[PDB]
């Protein structure tokens, strides 16, 4: 279904979402409305809609006269600000910001994480096999579910037993499986997550290891040790954005492989490459619709003014559908060069686990090009419930094996045996 | 209004150091107080290792208040 008017559309309702095709919606204030103004719903202030992607990017490039102290996302910012502001890296501008970013940096630069690459690609490849090999899976909960949080966990330390614990927590934090969940669940669901850390930050501090939380717990920023509280705060950030987003990208590379049959083929015969494959699966799924700003001072943009105390949001989905950047923008084409997606945001909050997503991406292609030679969508897909992350929670699929890539997989670690 | 029993003389002791503020109600919401989930999860994870009570969040959610916290506790 396609809407024409834009006064109709409610942005803060996760069902909009759902019911809605919102690809003319965004094409409308592309084009006759690049700054909207969405109207207060109930008790939430109104806020700036930015839609254009070169819009897009000049204002997640401004920390100066827009912040993200004051929140990041919808919930957030129209609840007056983030608690975890000056502390959490996401919600953090200036020194703090930049003195931060730099201690995590050591843990998630391309050079640091290469290791762990490896690590990535044997889980990756031995959970398709598994799914190739039964044929009837759900891809969601057996393959995608398995991947993404078991790494960040991997890199942060977390005891392999706690694990399933916190992929519940995760995945009613910010986006919810069922339709009506009230705002007590998602409460309830980030406190325990903050719960669960300071309880292994304790430990961790007490007797250091050599994972990101020791890391964090033995790092300085302008010459003083960082305080437990930020360091949790910072374990929140990372357990559910390393989970989340990266687990979305797999699970929709997988259902638009069914509906564009022609670029799967491409990716089987090795006609592209993984890397410009990955790119591409990033680009169409923009897992994170939106992330936002406030500003700070009075700015200008088209002729409208953007008064102080103002929210503004970004929207990446709309800005991986410009025309003006990117031709026949609603095809999924595998070869798109050049790619220049704004998937992984703009600026000085540019993705910290950017090289991370695009390895568990890259991983799962790699994996179902050599083991697979087809699949199929045999089940009613469930989509998640969200104003911020778009995707799937579960997938049912029939997936057709490459049986002489998998005896070779299996005589190879015969020998290695 | 003063606390009516240790329970709830010592739930406000912690309630005000994890507040940084004096002069805590103890029949006030925790939320009312402008409480937020930093301060959440250090009252929560206090209160269960000084009352020996494994105190689910659920329970500390629906009264989030002293008086309310010590009925729940002592029981
Ligand atoms: C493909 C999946 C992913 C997508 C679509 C995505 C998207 C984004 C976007 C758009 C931002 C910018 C936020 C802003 O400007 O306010 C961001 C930042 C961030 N991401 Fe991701 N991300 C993904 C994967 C990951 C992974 C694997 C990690 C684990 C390390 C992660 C952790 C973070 C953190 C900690 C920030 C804050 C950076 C800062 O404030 O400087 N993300 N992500
Ligand atoms: P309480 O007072 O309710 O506060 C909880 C908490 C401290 C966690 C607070 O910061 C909050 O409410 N945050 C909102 C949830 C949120 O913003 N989560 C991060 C979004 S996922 C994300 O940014 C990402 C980036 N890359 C991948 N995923």
């Amino acid at each position: 279904p396609i809407p024409d008017d834009i006064s109709t559309i409610n942005l803060t309702d996760p069902r909009t979402y759902e019911v809605n095709d919102l690809s003319e919606y965004w094409r409308q204030l592309r084009t006759t409305r690049p700054l909207y103004w969405h109207p207060p719903v109930g008790d939430a202030p109104g806020f700036w809609v930015v839609s254009r992607y070169a819009d897009v990017m000049a204002l997640y490039k401004d920390n100066k006269k827009l912040t993200s102290e004051k929140g990041n996302v919808l919930v957030t910012l129209l609840a007056g600000g983030d608690s975890a502001a000056g502390k959490m890296l996401a919600v953090t501008d200036g020194a703090m910001h930049r003195g931060l970013r730099n201690v995590l940096l050591k843990s998630f630069s391309p050079q640091a994480l290469k290791p762990i690459v490896d690590q990535i690609r044997v889980n990756t490849t031995r959970l398709v096999v598994d799914a190739a090999r039964r044929g009837e899976c759900d891809f969601a909960a057996d393959v995608a579910e398995q991947i993404p949080l078991n790494t960040i966990s991997d890199l942060l330390g977390v005891p392999a037993a706690d694990r399933e614990f916190l992929l519940k927590l995760n995945k009613s934090a910010l986006s919810s499986e069922d339709a009506d969940q009230s705002a007590t669940d998602a409460w309830l669901a980030r406190n325990e997550i903050l719960l669960y850390f300071s309880e292994l930050v304790a430990e961790r501090r007490a007797k250091p290891t050599e994972d990101v939380i020791s890391v964090l717990a033995n790092s300085m920023v302008d010459g003083k040790p960082l305080t437990e509280e930020v360091i949790v705060l910072n374990c929140y950030s990372l357990i559910l954005g390393g989970d989340e987003t990266s687990r979305l990208s797999m699970i929709d590379s997988v259902q638009t492989f069914t509906q564009y049959p022609d670029q799967w083929e491409l990716l089987r015969d090795g006609k592209v490459t993984l890397e410009s494959a990955t790119e591409e699966v990033l680009r169409w799924a923009t897992p994170a619709m939106h992330f936002g700003r406030r500003a700070v001072t009075d700015m200008e943009l088209h002729g409208q003014v953007i008064a102080a105390g103002d929210v503004v949001t970004l929207w990446n989905n709309s800005a991986n559908r410009d025309e003006e950047v990117f031709a026949d923008p609603y095809a999924f084409d595998l070869n798109r060069s050049p790619n220049k997606h704004i998937t992984f945001g703009y600026g000085p909050h540019f993705c910290l686990g950017a090289y991370l997503g695009r390895a568990e991406v890259h991983a799962l292609l790699d994996a179902l090009r050599t083991y697979t030679t087809g699949f199929e969508i045999t089940g009613e897909p469930q989509r998640i419930h969200s104003n911020f992350l778009t995707g799937l929670s579960r997938l049912p699929v029939r997936i057709q094996p490459n049986e002489a890539a998998i005896a070779a997989y299996d005589s190879d670690n015969g020998v290695r045996s | 209004r003063e606390p009516r029993n240790e329970t709830e003389s010592r739930l406000r002791r912690i309630f005000e150091e994890v507040l940084h503020s004096e002069d805590v109600d103890v029949e006030a919401n925790f939320f009312e107080l402008g409480g937020h989930s930093l301060q959440a999860t250090k009252l929560v994870s206090r209160i269960r290792s000084e009352f020996d009570a494994e105190l689910p969040l659920r329970d500390f959610f629906e009264h989030p208040n002293v008086a309310g916290l010590a009925v729940l506790i002592g029981g």
